[PDB]
RNA sequence: UUGUAUUAUUUAUAUAAUAGGUGUAUUAUAUUUAAAUUUUAAAUUUGUUGUUUUAUAUUUAGAUACAUAUUUAUAGAUUAAUAUAUUUAAAUAAUAUUUUAAAAUUUAUUGAACUGUAAUGUUACAGUUGUAUGUACCAAAUAAAUAUAGUAAGAUUAUUUUAGUUGAAUUAAUAAAUAAAUAUUUAUUUUUCUUUGUAAAUAUUAUGAACAAUUUAAUUAACUAAAAUGUUUGAAUAUUUAUUUUUAUAUUUUUAGUAGGUAAAUGAAAAGUAUAAAUGGAUAUAACUUAAUAUUUAAUAUUUGUUUAAUGAAAAGUAUUUUAUAUUGUAUAGUAUUAUUAUAGUGUAUAGUUUUUUAAAAAUAUAGUUAAAUAAAGUAUGAAUUAAUAUCAAAAUUUUAAUAAAAAUUAAAAAAUUAAAAUAGGGCAAGUCCUACUCUCCUUUACAAAGAGAACAUUAUAUGUAAUUGUAUGUUUGAUUGGGGCAAUACUAUAUUUAUUUAUAUAGCAUAAGAACUAUAUUCUUUGAAAUUAUAAAAGGAGCAGGUUAACAAGCAUGUGUUUCAUCGUCUCGUUGUAAAGCAGAUUU
C-alpha cells in the first residue's frame, strides 16, 4: 500500500456540502459549519443580554432588554407572572408577528440554537416558529426578519 | 510592557495613540516608500554617469586597475580592457556618454 | 505513568505567513484567499474583475477585427474580457488563468492596438534597433509559437514582429537581422535581450512596451533573474527626463501567482491592475480527467505506460525479425494519413476538426463558444488513428531512456529536451505537431505554455510540486477540449498524490501541497485554532439541539464539548503536550503519590504482606 | 608558632508579668462629623480570562556582561595568484557571559539476611543482568558528574521617573536603490500660511486564522476646587354606519490655583574610602524554593492499666551483676517504640508464673410473617493533613471572557454546641464511535553497521585481507545534486539555399618608434543527443490527529433493467416528504 499524507486543515475549505451552508443565502438548520465569535469569549455562544435597575415594582422585567430595537420596546401581549409559574418559565409574551411568537423567560439564560444564525444563543428572549418550540431563534435574527418582511418565509 | 507618560490633562488620559497626527503602520510604509521612489527617480532623472576607475566601488577598483595596469606603464591611446565587473550599459542615450 | 494531561500532543508548523512558508516560491503556489491577499503586495492595491462581453464593445480597429476573424476568435474569454479594458487604459497589468483562457491574444491584441495607435494617431516615428514592443518567453518553442501568434497580427496591421533563437553563428545571425529589418516587435529571451542592450545592438528609446508571457519563471531564480533585470532597465528608461516621454507599460501573463511574482510585482510596479478569477485561478479545467496510477516498483512503469498507449489506440509495430528490429532502431517511422482517410475511417473541415480534436463549447457566464484552431507555428499537416500523447518524463536521460525502449518495442515516438541539437530538435517537434509523430517523451521543456494538439499526457515519474503537475495537465486541457491526464507514481510520491487527488475529488486550489508528510499534516497553530472553534461550536450545536443533561452533569458536559481552552506555548507542544508544566507537575505529583501505595500494597501482597521483611 | 604565625574574612534566636477598656450595640470593610470609597498579590493566559500554579506567619539565607582610557608613541590597502601600493584616522585592550530544574547517560562498586532458583537454617549464582523479582520509588543500590538546560518551566534583590511610531516586515540561488518592528547610542538649522520623528551604527525578532462577500470605487491620574455627557385613531367604542382626548433650565470629566525642573524604568551615605572617638537611626528596602521559630487545625484524633489457668536453648540484645550465685564466658530479642505479636530447638503438663478508665442518645463494627450487647461528655495528656485573606462570604435576580460568593441590582443574613458530605474545596481537554497516520511486532532478496567465525596469503597460539552469516542494532514517502536558457566564426561585405525565411561558407587582419601617469569603447581564438530504475523491500495492540453536521453519489446491477434519502407500511404493491433542511457509528461524565 502507498500511504500518502493531508491534513484536515486543508479539507477544512470543503466542510460545507450545500449552496445554503458554503453561500449563507438562507437560514441555517443547525447546519452552520463556520462561526464567527468574540475574540476573547471561550464558551462559544452568542449573548443577547438584558440589563436590570431596580425591582419589579418600578422596572418590569421585559423593560430590561430596552437597549436593543424591535417588539422588545413594546409592552408584551401575556404576562404569566402573577397568575402561576409556568414550567418553562416563560413570563412574558409579545404579539404574534406573523407565524413568529417571543417569549421572555425569568431565568438566567436558556442555550438554545436558532435555525437563522445557526449559532449557539444565550438569552432570556426566543421567538418560536408557528408555536413549534423545537425551532427556536434569537432576538437579533427575529428582529432582522421582522425588518427584512420574512415572518412566513424563513 | 507599554510605555507610560506623564500627562498634562484628562485628555492625555482618553488618548491612545501617543502622537494621534502621524499615520498608522501601513500608512507610514506606504508614504515612506512612495518617498523613496520618489527620491530614487528624482536621482535617476539624469542619466547613469559612466564614473571613471578611480571612482568605482572598493571592489570594482583593483580589479579594473590590475586589468588595466599594463597600460598604464606603457602609455600608447586606444587601449581599453573588456572588464566583466564595470558598471552595465544603460540602454538609452545620456549626456555623460 | 510519564504524562497523564495532553492538550494537544502533535506539533504545529513554523511556517506563520502561509502554509508553506519554508519552501521556495518557485515550487508553491500562493493561497488566493482573500485572509492572504490582504497581507499580499499585489492582491490587495488593485484588482481588475468586471467584464466587457464582446469584442464589438471593445473599441478594435477594423485591421484587429479581421486578424481575429482569422483567428477564428468570436466570443472573449472571461480573461480577455477583464485584460484588454485595462491594457487599452495603459496600465500595467498582471493577467492569471488557469492554463488556455487565451492569454496570449488578452495580452497582445490590446498590446497590438495601442502600438497601431501610436505608429497612426500619436505618429511616433519607428527606428532600426529601437524596438516598440519587446515580448519574452523561456522556452524556444514557446518563442517561436509566439512569434507565429504575432507574425498574423502583423501581417493583418502592418506591423513587424521578429524572433531569434540559438543557431550556429547566433551574434551574426542577429546583428544582420538587426542591420536589414527594422521592427515593431522582438520576441526574444530576456538573456539575449540583455546581451543586445549590454553590446548596444538595440535600444530602449523608442521602446514603449514590455510583454512577458510566463511571469513565475521569468522572474524567478529559475531563469536567472533576467526579465527582473531588464525590467529594471525598462524603468530606469523610464524615469530618465532627457529623452521624450515613454510611459512604458508591462504586462505580465501568468498561469499562476507565486510569492515571487506577487512581491516582485507589487514591490517595483505599486501602480499594477491585477486580472484573476480566484474562482478558477490555480485549478485545472473542468473538462480534463485525472487518473494516478501507482507501480509496486519502478520497473512497472513501462508497462503501464504501453498499456496506457495500446488503450489509447497508439498500437506498436509487430517486430518478428532481426531486419525488422535493426531498421526499427535505426531509421524513424513516421505516420501518414489525410482529412478525408480519417473521416472515412469549410464548415464540414471545422466540425472534423471538432470531432478529431474533441472540442466541446466552452460555457461561460451567459454566453457560449467553440475551441479556436491551435495556434502552433507547425499545422496539423498528418493524421493517424492514434491518439496525440505526450509523455514528461524526471529528466533528460530519463526522456531519451523512454524514447528509445519505447522505439524499441515498436511504437512511433519523438523525443525533445535542450540537450538534443538544434536541427534535431526542430525536426522532432515538427514532426510531433505534423503529426507524423503521436507520441513525444519530453521533459518540463514542453510544459511550459505550449498551445498544441495532445490528448492526453502522462506523467512517466509523478511531479513533487503543483506547479509543474498543473501545468502538463493544463498542456492537454484547452479552452473546452477532453483532456486526460495519468500519473505514474511510487511510494516517493504518496504524499503528493493523495494530496492532489482529494484536491481535485472536492474541487478546491493547490495553492500549497508538497511531498514532505510532516508538512501536509502537521497544521499550522492559528489554522488549528480555527478549526478547533469550529468543532467546539459544531458540537456545541449537536448537544443543545440533541441533548438533554442535568445540573450537576452540565459543568462537565460544556467543558468538554463547549469550551474554547487555549494551549499553553503552541511552540512547544511537542514537548510539554500543550498544557502548564505546573498544573503537569500537580497532576503528577498527585498521580506518582497513588502509584506509590499502589506500588507498596503490591509488593506487599507479592512478598508475603511486608516489601522488605515478606 | 621564634608574633592570638602573619594578612584579611566571617559568626551564634537558651531566657519575655507589659496595660482591665478611643470608636459599636438591629450587619456591609482604618483615619473618630457619623457618610462616601473599599472587598488579595505574583507568575501563567498574546482568544490577553471566569485558564493555570504558588503564598499560614516571624526572622534570615538566596542569583556577577568592568556605564570612565592625559605629554615619551610610532597604526593603509590590495590581486584567485604573480603582482600592484595615485591615495586622508585611532584611547593595544583580551580572562566574563543570570539562576533552579531534563526522562539522563557514563565510570567504578556493593547487595541472595528480603525475594527467585539449585544443593541439604545454610551453601553456590548478581546489574550487555542473576533467578516477576534481586532489602518498604527495578529505567535497583552506593560513589563520582554541574550532557546539545537547547526547540520544558519557574525565579531573578535599586519608588517619587522626563521625549519618536502599538499589527509592520516577508521575492531562497547570476549585472534589481531600500526588510520592517522594538531597543540602545548618534546624525542633518535647506526657502513655501500653518504643520510635520527624517537618517545612521548596533542588539534581538515564528505568539502563528479557515471560508464567503466586495473591489482597476466605498487601565494610564500630584493636591484643592472647578467641570457642559443625557398603553386607540389604514385603530378603538358602538349599532344594522355614527362616535373618540391623533420648548428650556438642570445632572461626571473643553479649567485654574498651588505644588512644582524638564514631555515617565541604569540606588542613595564625606563614618573603615576613619583620625573620627560619649549621646553619628548610615532606616541602605527579595511576599513563592533555604534554615530556625511562633501559630491555625486543637474544647481535636489518639491515650486511659480492677484481675492472671501454659517454652528450661542459639543468632539477637550489653542496658554499670559493689562479692549477682588450667583458661574463658551466664539474666534485660526483631518489626524506627515498653507495638499486630510466645522468637519455641529440646522439652513438659494444677505454681491463683497477676497493670486496661468512664452514669444515656446519632453514626459505624460485631450481634408463632415471607424467600436485645460493646465503643460518652467531662478531669488529664495532646498529634496530623490543612492554612492568600481583611470580624466576612443568608438569599434571590441580572450580567461579565470557562465553576464564577468577580460585578450590579434586589433583599434581609444573630451567637454558641452537636450532627449531616447539599454546594465549593479535595490532580484530571476525558468516554464511546468512524477515518487517517505512526509506533510496537513479524519477514526477506537488496542499505549502513556490529562483534564473532570460516577461508585465503606468509612460516596448533599471530599479523593482513574477509563478498559468508547474524541480522542483535539502526534505517528504508522532503529528488531544484531537476528543467529551461545559454551554442567560436565580432566587425564591413558577398553568394547560394530555404521544410514559405531557414541553412552554409567566405574576401579583408604581417610590417610602422619621441613626448612623457590619461578619455564609453569594441559580442572573433573556437562544448550541439550522458539510449530512465540511486534512493534497502513488504505485511497488519498501542500512540497522535481529525471528524462525530461522516464518507460516497452525471448512480446502481449484469449493452439492459432502475429515481435519490427518509418517514417503524405491506405480501411484489403503495402513501407521504425530499432533492437536502436527507442517509453510517457514538451521543456518555
Ligand atoms: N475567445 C477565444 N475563443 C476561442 N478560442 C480562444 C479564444 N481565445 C484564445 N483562444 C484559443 O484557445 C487556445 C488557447 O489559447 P492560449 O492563449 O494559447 O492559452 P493560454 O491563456 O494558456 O496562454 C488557443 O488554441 C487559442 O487559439
Ligand atoms: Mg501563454
Ligand atoms: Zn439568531
Amino acid at each position: 500500500n502507498i500511504k500518502g499524507g493531508v491534513g484536515s486543515f486543508l479539507m477544512r475549505r470543503a466542510a460545507p456540502k450545500s449552496i445554503r451552508q458554503k453561500y449563507q443565502t438562507g437560514p441555517q438548520f443547525y447546519k452552520r459549519k463556520f462561526f464567527q465569535f468574540q475574540k476573547g469569549h471561550h464558551r462559544l455562544h452568542r449573548r443577547i443580554s438584558g440589563v436590570q435597575t431596580g425591582s419589579p415594582t418600578h422596572q418590569r422585567e421585559y423593560e430590561r432588554f430596552h437597549h436593543l430595537p424591535g417588539d422588545v420596546r413594546t409592552r408584551p401581549q401575556f404576562d404569566f407572572t402573577f397568575g402561576e409559574t409556568r414550567a418553562d418559565r416563560v413570563m412574558f409574551a409579545w404579539r404574534k408577528r406573523g407565524d413568529l411568537q417571543l417569549y421572555q423567560m425569568s431565568g438566567r439564560g436558556e442555550t438554545f440554537v436558532c435555525y437563522r444564525c445557526g449559532y449557539p444563543v444565550r438569552s432570556q428572549l426566543v421567538a418560536v416558529k408557528a408555536d413549534n418550540w423545537d425551532y427556536r431563534m434569537c432576538y437579533r435574527c427575529y428582529t432582522n426578519t421582522v425588518h427584512r418582511g420574512m415572518e412566513n418565509d424563513t | 510592557l507599554v510605555k507610560r507618560h506623564k500627562i498634562t490633562n484628562n485628555q492625555m488620559l482618553l488618548m491612545r495613540r501617543r502622537e494621534p497626527y502621524k499615520p498608522t503602520m501601513k500608512d507610514r510604509q506606504e508614504i515612506a516608500d512612495r518617498a523613496k521612489l520618489e527620491e530614487f527617480e528624482r536621482k535617476n532623472a539624469d542619466g547613469l554617469m559612466f564614473v571613471p576607475e578611480k571612482a568605482l566601488p572598493p571592489w570594482q577598483k583593483s580589479l579594473a586597475h590590475n586589468a588595466k595596469a599594463l597600460g598604464s606603464r606603457i602609455n600608447f591611446r586606444g587601449f581599453r580592457v573588456r572588464v566583466a565587473d564595470g558598471q552595465d550599459e544603460p540602454g538609452f542615450p545620456t549626456p555623460f556618454r | 505513568v510519564p504524562q497523564q494531561l495532553k492538550a494537544y500532543g502533535g506539533t504545529f508548523s513554523r511556517s506563520v505567513g502561509e502554509r508553506s512558508n519554508h519552501l521556495v516560491s518557485d515550487v508553491v503556489l500562493q493561497s488566493l484567499s482573500p485572509s492572504s491577499t490582504h497581507n499580499s503586495p499585489l492582491l490587495s492595491k488593485n484588482i481588475k474583475t468586471k467584464t466587457v462581453t464582446s469584442f464589438e464593445d471593445m473599441p478594435l480597429y477594423p485591421e484587429l477585427r479581421s486578424a481575429l476573424r482569422q483567428l477564428r476568435i468570436t466570443t472573449p474569454s472571461p480573461i480577455q474580457q477583464s485584460a484588454v479594458e485595462v491594457i487599452m487604459q495603459r496600465k500595467d497589468t498582471v493577467v492569471a488563468a488557469p492554463h488556455g483562457e487565451g492569454k496570449t491574444l488578452a495580452y497582445l491584441l490590446p498590446l497590438y492596438q495601442n502600438m497601431i495607435k501610436d505608429r497612426d494617431v500619436y505618429k511616433i516615428p519607428l527606428r532600426e534597433r529601437r524596438p516598440r514592443m519587446i515580448l519574452l518567453a523561456p522556452t524556444r518553442e514557446l518563442i517561436a509559437q509566439l512569434h507565429h501568434v504575432c507574425s498574423v497580427l502583423g501581417e493583418a496591421t502592418g506591423l513587424h514582429a521578429i524572433s531569434f533563437t540559438s543557431r550556429k553563428r547566433a551574434n551574426h545571425r542577429l546583428s544582420r537581422l538587426l542591420k536589414q529589418q527594422l521592427v515593431d516587435v522582438m520576441i526574444m529571451d530576456p538573456k539575449i535581450v540583455l546581451r543586445l542592450i549590454r553590446a548596444r545592438r538595440v535600444f530602449l528609446d523608442d521602446l514603449r512596451y514590455v510583454a512577458v508571457d510566463e511571469a513565475d519563471g521569468m522572474l524567478s531564480s529559475q531563469h536567472d533573474h533576467d526579465a527582473v533585470h531588464l525590467l529594471m532597465k525598462v524603468q530606469k528608461r523610464v524615469m530618465f527626463k532627457h529623452l521624450w516621454p515613454v510611459q512604458t507599460q508591462t504586462v505580465f501573463a501568468t498561469a499562476f501567482i507565486t510569492r515571487k511574482l506577487e512581491f516582485v510585482v507589487g514591490k517595483k510596479y505599486p501602480d499594477a491592475v491585477t486580472c484573476i478569477r480566484r474562482q478558477r485561478m490555480h485549478r485545472p479545467p473542468g473538462t480534463l480527467r485525472h487518473r494516478f496510477l501507482p507501480v509496486e516498483r519502478e520497473r512497472e512503469k513501462m508497462d503501464t505506460l504501453q498499456h496506457l498507449l495500446k488503450k489509447h489506440g497508439n498500437r506498436p509495430r509487430e517486430i518478428l525479425t532481426d531486419i525488422e528490429e535493426e531498421q526499427a532502431y535505426s531509421k524513424p517511422h513516421y505516420l501518414s494519413g489525410s482529412l478525408e482517410e480519417l473521416v472515412e475511417l469549410d464548415e464540414m473541415k471545422e466540425r472534423v476538426r471538432h470531432a478529431l480534436e474533441g472540442v466541446r463549447p466552452v460555457h461561460w457566464g451567459h454566453l457560449t463558444t467553440v475551441a479556436a484552431p491551435f495556434t502552433c507555428h507547425v499545422p496539423r499537416t498528418v493524421f493517424a488513428d492514434g491518439k496525440r500523447c505526450i509523455i514528461f518524463t524526471r529528466g533528460i536521460d530519463c526522456a531519451t531512456a523512454v524514447y528509445h525502449r519505447l522505439r524499441g518495442c515498436g511504437y512511433t515516438c519523438s523525443l525533445l529536451h535542450a540537450a538534443l541539437p538544434a536541427a534535431v530538435r526542430r525536426r522532432m517537434f515538427a514532426d510531433f505537431a505534423s503529426g507524423r509523430t503521436n507520441i513525444l517523451c519530453s521533459t518540463d521543456v514542453a510544459a511550459r505554455g505550449l498551445d498544441l494538439h495532445v490528448d492526453f499526457v502522462v506523467n512517466f515519474d509523478m511531479p513533487t510540486n503543483a506547479l509543474t503537475y498543473l501545468s502538463r495537465a493544463g498542456r492537454t486541457a484547452r479552452q473546452g477540449r477532453l483532456g486526460q491526464v495519468y500519473s505514474l507514481y511510487t511510494k516517493r510520491q504518496g504524499v503528493i498524490v493523495s494530496a492532489v487527488r482529494a484536491f481535485l475529488q472536492k474541487q478546491l486550489p493547490l495553492e500549497g501541497i508538497s511531498n514532505w508528510k510532516r508538512h501536509m499534516m502537521e497544521p499550522r497553530y492559528a489554522e488549528w485554532r480555527t478549526h478547533k472553534l469550529n468543532a467546539i461550536a459544531r458540537s456545541y450545536v449537536s448537544l443543545i439541539t440533541q441533548k438533554t443533561i442535568p445540573a450537576h452533569l452540565e459543568r462537565t458536559y460544556l467543558r468538554h464539548n463547549a469550551t474554547w481552552r487555549p494551549l499553553f506555548h503552541p511552540q512547544t507542544t511537542g514537548v510539554h503536550g500543550g498544557v502548564p508544566p505546573r498544573q503537569q507537575q500537580r497532576v503528577m505529583d498527585a498521580i506518582t503519590w497513588k502509584a506509590v501505595c499502589f506500588r507498596r500494597g503490591l509488593l506487599a501482597r507479592r512478598k508475603g504482606g511486608r516489601a522488605k521483611f515478606g
